[PDB]
């Protein structure tokens, strides 16, 4: 409830034409080798704007990171249906931009890929 | 009675005949325009500087899903979306009457007709039937230059990739096709209109050396050709298959497969 | 193995090389120098495609995948298994592209008519060229070409298109489409037009040319004519495929962020830049 | 029980091209087929493509009718001859290519009446008979003198043949030593500043120009001899051709 796991690595597929979600082994858990977009593994909790391998990272993002934006299912949720506005009001600046050119419609899906990546996507 | 008609019949701009189908489709195509203008100005708060440095970031979206496929949202949330694909519902049709019976005036094929009608698919499945099929307006497409592109690439990735749908795969070929078959055919024209090749319509009823020439250059070249008619048959096909094979590909999108790179790996 | 009109029409001369050796048919194609020249570099790549499937191990048409070097290598030569066999790939390509151009120079020659179809089809070979050649070569790596696979150029195309955000926003991109549609359009038209009037209603005579102009006018507004009709298909088409390869001889050379930025020049115009409202204020 | 209705689709589609490429094939052969020998014989080897049914054509202003597929017309003696026994060589011309009409010179047996627009007048009518048509189009070329690829001048121009409907010059008329006139082919002449070059013929073969008979309008056979005698001169009157060609 709430979020669901089966449902969210289904939702997930539309991500894989930009992210992709690899361990730390090397093991590919989804993705069809996707880099436009970071690598999602280890995203849960994980400071925006941080993962070691993406260089593609805007400023907005960046910024949010500096002032302790830490991926949870509340901020996980509000971003993706529209990464711009999202970026916008956190960072407080306005003509913030997000690079993801992508949104997710229905609120529902949010959390079900939300509960899909704390399956698969926490790094312990 | 048939004096009205008649009247209407002789509506003319200049040299050339409008007719009453040509009336209806303009006045019908002005409020289009007039409904989309009215609702840009408010979004510039009626200031022309604005208007004409945003122009190409307005955009009058469509009704929100939770009004499904209902007449209810207000003006400002998806009523006039809807009142705008009334009147160009109603431009397209009108102008598609006019061209049949046009050609049936001058008492020709329907050629234009049908061809015209292949456009119109794509244009309808983008706009009605998909939306109908899936539930709701909000799955149709926003009147904006930079909306319906944004448009374009959501309803891609959404989908899985509309490089994995075959469909859009063949429409692709034939849009090149046409750009491939245009250049053909106009270079083989000019090449040939030194021998008066440009009058396809008496190179047919009376063939002469510049067919001839244009048949023997592409036989020699691939082993094959056309005739002066016939290579406008490969013309209307190859054109019309661009948008024919493509509306079935997106009223195949969302309502039969979900994500078309999937569909792809088990195919 | 002739069309009842062909005979008088194959005499000898046109070729632009070797004179009389190559001067032949074969079936219903010329031969010609570049008939042998274009054979023989299409041989050669089929060879090396079939050859590098055996690298890569597998004869699936919807698998082979012959990729070029990687970025690590620049404008080098690089292993055979490892980007070689495109680059040679290539040059046989261009090889077998040109040479069956100039093959059609020699077809011209010996029929009497203009060089419009080598030169048109030209323009194609350039744009062939501007995404492994000329973009490959100033942005310093033979990586960054596409790759030869039925799936793997396409995937090629997501890529590069995303690594500059939404590339619709890519402006000689959106006139090369308005282009590519036009153009299509106009080929439905024309085909439309002449079936039309040699095809007419049942009963009735075939229509005349003005017939044709009377209809095409009351379509677009203004009458264009048979030769200009012709001329208008040739330029929409030949004009795509230029600012195609313009769109894309920019992207990643003197342009690097998302193409949507790029439409700032126009937002910040000092006159509205800074007036408060709409969509930007 | 269901099954993918894309899959379906997908199937059903190139069993609709494949249907729809044979459709177009046996309908681009109205023409040219059956195929023959070199000799002249049919090839009994037509290849997998079937002839279409007849069609009639009615063509207008009283002109008749044409039915195709049917008896290949083609009907003048053809001066080649062959080159070799077996098939696929060149058959070089008996006579003067030129005046024989064969190879780039060809022309075909066109009705002999004049082209007719919409209102049954003749398409292509003398400027200086033409119904108020004036010389706008830049730089008027009546009075200059015509020369060949031989860089000798070969008569001069007397007048201009417009295409009323159309509405532009097909032909240049051109008035030979002897008093008598020819016509040439507007896209075979470059007409300079203070005079017309023909690039495709050489002074001399002027005179070879087929003539027309009434000297007010020219027939499609007449058009196909002009022409083809004209383009013919590119390859045949080139060793007349001098150098520095521009
Ligand atoms: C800038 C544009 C991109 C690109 C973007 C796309 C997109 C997007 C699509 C294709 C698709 C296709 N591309 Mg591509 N493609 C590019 C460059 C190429 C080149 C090349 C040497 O430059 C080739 C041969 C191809 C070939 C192809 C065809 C396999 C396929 C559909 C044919 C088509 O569009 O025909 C236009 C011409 C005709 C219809 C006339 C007949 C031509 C025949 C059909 C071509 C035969 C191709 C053949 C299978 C491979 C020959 C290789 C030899 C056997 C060795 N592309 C460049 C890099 N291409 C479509 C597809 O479904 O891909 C899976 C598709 O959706
Ligand atoms: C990120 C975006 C996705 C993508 C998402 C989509 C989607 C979504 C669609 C396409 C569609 C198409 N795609 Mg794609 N496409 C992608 C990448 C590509 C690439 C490439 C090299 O990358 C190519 C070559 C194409 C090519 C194509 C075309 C073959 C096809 C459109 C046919 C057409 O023009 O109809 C043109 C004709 C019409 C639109 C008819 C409507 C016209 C109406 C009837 C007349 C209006 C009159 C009006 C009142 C007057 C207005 C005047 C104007 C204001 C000036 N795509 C990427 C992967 N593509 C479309 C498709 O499948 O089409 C079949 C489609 O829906
Ligand atoms: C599925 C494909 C997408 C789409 C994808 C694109 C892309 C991609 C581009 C356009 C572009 C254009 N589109 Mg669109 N376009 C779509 C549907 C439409 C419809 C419609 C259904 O009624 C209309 C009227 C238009 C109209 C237009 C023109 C304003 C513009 C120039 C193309 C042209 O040659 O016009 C000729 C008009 C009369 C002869 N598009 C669908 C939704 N369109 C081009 C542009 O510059 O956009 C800003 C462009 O690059
Ligand atoms: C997510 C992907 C991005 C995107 C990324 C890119 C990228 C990246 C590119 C394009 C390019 C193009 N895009 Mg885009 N594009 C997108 C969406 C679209 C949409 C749409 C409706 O959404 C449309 C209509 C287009 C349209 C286009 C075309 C204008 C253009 C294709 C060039 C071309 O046709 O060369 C046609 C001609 C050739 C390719 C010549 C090569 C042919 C050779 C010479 C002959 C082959 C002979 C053969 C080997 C032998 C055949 C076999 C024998 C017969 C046996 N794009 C999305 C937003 N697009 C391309 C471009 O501009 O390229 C210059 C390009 O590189
Ligand atoms: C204004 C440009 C447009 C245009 C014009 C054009 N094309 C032309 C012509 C003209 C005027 C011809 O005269 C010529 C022709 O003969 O008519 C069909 C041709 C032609 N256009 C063709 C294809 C083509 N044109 C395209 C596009 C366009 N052509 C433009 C829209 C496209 C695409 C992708 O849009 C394709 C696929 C060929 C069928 C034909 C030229 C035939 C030719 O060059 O043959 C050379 C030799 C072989 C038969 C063998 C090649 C084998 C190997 C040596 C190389 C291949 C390896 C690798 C490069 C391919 C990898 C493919 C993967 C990506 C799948
Ligand atoms: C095979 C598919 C291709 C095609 C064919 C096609 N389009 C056509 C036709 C045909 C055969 C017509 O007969 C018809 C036409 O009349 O053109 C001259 C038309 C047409 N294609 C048009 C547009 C169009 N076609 C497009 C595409 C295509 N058309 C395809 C490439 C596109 C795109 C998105 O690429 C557009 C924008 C219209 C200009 C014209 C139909 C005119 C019409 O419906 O008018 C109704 C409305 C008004 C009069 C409003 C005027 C608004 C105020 C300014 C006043
Ligand atoms: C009025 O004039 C004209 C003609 O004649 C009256 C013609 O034939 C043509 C030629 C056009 C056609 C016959 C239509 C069909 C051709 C295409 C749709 C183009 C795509 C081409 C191919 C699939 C063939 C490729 C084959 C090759 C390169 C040969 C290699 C060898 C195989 C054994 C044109 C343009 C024309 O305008
Ligand atoms: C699919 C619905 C989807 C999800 C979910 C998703 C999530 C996501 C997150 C949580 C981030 C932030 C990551 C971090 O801080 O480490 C993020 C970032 C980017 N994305 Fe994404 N994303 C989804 C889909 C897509 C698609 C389809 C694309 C490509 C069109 C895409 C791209 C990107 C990019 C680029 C970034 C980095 C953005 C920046 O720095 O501003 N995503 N995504
Ligand atoms: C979804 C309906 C779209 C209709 C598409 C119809 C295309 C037919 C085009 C005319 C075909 C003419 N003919 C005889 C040459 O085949
Ligand atoms: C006065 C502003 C004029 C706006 C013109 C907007 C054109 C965008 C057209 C795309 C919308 C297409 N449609 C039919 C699917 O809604
Ligand atoms: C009538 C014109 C004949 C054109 C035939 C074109 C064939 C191109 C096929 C491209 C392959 C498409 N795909 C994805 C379905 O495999
Ligand atoms: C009728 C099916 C038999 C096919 C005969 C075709 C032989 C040509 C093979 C070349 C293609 C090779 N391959 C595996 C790399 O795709
Ligand atoms: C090996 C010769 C180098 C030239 C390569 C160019 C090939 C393109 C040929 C197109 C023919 C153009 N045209 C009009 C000049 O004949
Ligand atoms: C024996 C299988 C039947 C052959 C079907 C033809 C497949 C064409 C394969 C050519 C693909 C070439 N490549 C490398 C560009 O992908
Ligand atoms: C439909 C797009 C056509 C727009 C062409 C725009 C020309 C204005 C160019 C000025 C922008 C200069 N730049 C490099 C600084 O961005
Ligand atoms: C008087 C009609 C005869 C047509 C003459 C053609 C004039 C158009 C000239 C521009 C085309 C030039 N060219 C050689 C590069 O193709
Ligand atoms: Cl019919
Ligand atoms: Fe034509
Ligand atoms: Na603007």
């Amino acid at each position: 409830q709430e979020g669901d796991p089966e449902a969210g690595a289904k939702a997930f597929n539309q991500c894989q034409t930009c992210h992709v979600i690899v361990d730390d082994s090397g093991t590919t858990i989804a993705g069809r080798n996707a880099k436009t977009g970071p690598n999602l593994y280890g995203v849960v909790g994980r400071t925006a704007g941080t993962q070691a391998d993406f260089k593609g990272y805007g400023e907005g993002m960046k910024e949010a990171g500096a002032k302790g934006l830490a991926w949870d299912e509340e901020h996980f949720v509000q971003y993706v249906q529209d990464p711009t506005k999202f970026l916008k009001e956190y960072t407080g600046d306005a003509k913030a931009k997000g690079k993801m050119t992508f949104k997710l419609k229905k609120e529902a899906d949010a959390h079900n890929i939300w509960a899909y990546l704390q399956q698969v996507a926490v790094r312990p | 009675f048939s004096t009205l008609l008649g009247w209407f019949g002789n509506a003319q701009l200049g040299p050339i005949y409008l007719g009453s189908l040509g009336v209806l489709s303009l006045f019908s195509g002005l409020m289009w325009f007039f409904t989309i203008g009215i609702w840009f100005w408010y979004q510039a708060g009626w200031n022309p500087a604005v208007f004409l440095r945003d122009l190409f970031f307005f955009s009058l979206e469509p009704p929100a899903p939770e009004y499904g496929l209902s007449f209810a949202a207000p003006l400002k949330e998806g009523g006039l979306w809807l009142i705008a694909s009334f009147f160009m519902f109603v431009a397209v049709w009108s102008w598609w009457g006019r061209t049949y019976l046009r050609a049936q005036a001058l008492g020709m094929g329907k050629h234009t007709a049908w061809a015209f009608l292949s456009a119109i698919w794509l244009w309808m499945v983008l706009g009605f039937i998909r939306p109908i099929l899936m539930g709701s307006w909000s799955e149709a497409v926003p009147y904006g230059i930079f909306s319906h592109l944004d448009w374009t690439n959501n309803f891609s990735l959404v989908h899985g990739n509309l490089f994995y749908n075959p469909f859009h795969g063949l429409s692709i070929a034939f849009l090149y096709g046409s750009a491939l078959l245009f250049a053909m055919h106009g270079a083989t024209i000019l090449a040939v209109s030194r021998f008066g090749g440009e009058r396809e319509l008496e190179q047919i009823a009376d063939r002469g050396t510049a067919a001839e020439r244009a048949a023997l250059f592409w036989r020699w070249t691939m082993g094959f050709n056309a005739t002066m008619e016939g290579i406008h048959r490969w013309a209307i096909w190859m054109a019309v298959l661009v948008t024919l094979t493509g509306g079935i590909g997106i009223l195949l999108s969302g309502t039969v497969v979900d994500n078309w790179y999937v569909w792809g790996q088990n195919h | 193995a002739l069309l009842s009109f062909e005979r008088k029409y194959r005499v000898p001369g046109g070729t632009l090389v070797g004179g009389n050796l190559f001067d032949f048919w074969v079936g219903p194609f010329y031969v010609g120098f570049f008939g042998v020249a274009t054979f023989f570099f299409a041989a050669l790549g089929i060879i090396l495609i079939a050859w590098s499937a055996v690298l890569q191990g597998t004869w699936n048409p919807q698998l082979i995948s012959v990729y070029p070097p990687a970025l690590e290598y620049g404008l080098g030569g690089a292993p055979l298994a490892k980007g070689g066999l495109w680059q040679i790939i290539t040059i046989c390509a261009t090889g077998a592209f040109v040479s069956w151009a100039l093959r059609e120079v020699e077809i011209c020659r010996k029929l009497g008519i203009g060089y419009h179809i080598p030169f048109a089809f030209a323009f194609a070979i350039l744009a062939y060229l501007t995404l492994v050649l000329f973009r490959p070569v100033m942005m310093g790596a033979w990586g960054y070409a596409f790759p030869y696979g039925i799936w793997t150029h396409l995937d090629w195309v997501s890529n590069t298109g995303y690594t500059y955000g939404n590339f619709h926003y890519n402006p000689a991109h959106m006139i090369a489409i308005s282009f590519f549609f036009t153009n299509a359009l106009a080929l439905a038209l024309h085909g439309a037009l002449v079936l039309s009037a040699a095809n007419p209603e049942k009963g009735k005579e075939m229509r005349t040319p003005d017939h044709e102009d009377t209809f095409f006018r009351d379509l677009v507004g203004y009458s264009i004519g048979t030769l200009g009709i012709h001329r208008l298909g040739l330029l929409l088409s030949l004009s795509a495929v230029f600012f195609s390869a313009l769109c894309m001889i920019i992207t990643g050379t003197i342009w690097f962020d998302q193409w949507v930025d790029w439409w700032q020049w126009w937002v910040k115009l000092p006159w509205w830049a800074n007036i408060p409202g709409g969509i930007n204020g | 029980g269901n099954f993918d209705l894309a899959s379906l689709a997908i199937y059903s589609f190139w069993i609709f091209l494949a249907g729809l490429i044979y459709y177009l094939q046996t309908e681009n052969m109205r023409e040219g087929y059956p195929l023959e020998n070199e000799d002249g014989t049919p090839a009994a080897n037509q290849g997998p493509f079937p002839l279409p049914k007849p069609k009639t054509f009615i063509l207008p202003h009283g002109r008749g009718t044409l039915t195709v597929p049917g008896p290949e017309s083609e009907d003048r003696p053809i001066a080649l001859a062959r080159t070799a026994v077996s098939e696929g060589f060149p058959h070089a011309p008996t006579g003067d290519p030129m005046k024989d009409g064969v190879g780039p010179a060809s022309w075909v047996a066109r009705r002999d009446l004049p082209e007719l627009d919409g209102h049954g007048h003749n398409k292509i009518k003398p400027m200086k008979a033409a119904a108020g048509f004036h010389v706008s189009a830049g730089k008027n070329p009546i009075g200059l003198p015509v020369r060949g690829c031989d860089l000798e001048i070969a008569g001069k121009v007397v007048d201009i043949w417009v295409d009323i409907p159309e509405q532009m010059a097909r032909f240049l008329e051109v008035e030979l030593k002897d008093g008598s006139t020819r016509l040439l082919p507007m896209q075979m002449v470059k007409v300079q500043s203070n005079r017309v070059h023909v690039n495709a013929l050489s002074s001399d073969l002027f005179a070879g120009i087929p003539t027309i008979k009434s000297p007010t309008e020219v027939t499609l056979l007449e058009e196909d001899k002009i022409c083809g005698y004209v383009a013919g001169g590119l390859m045949y009157a080139a060793p007349k051709r001098k150098s520095v060609v521009a």
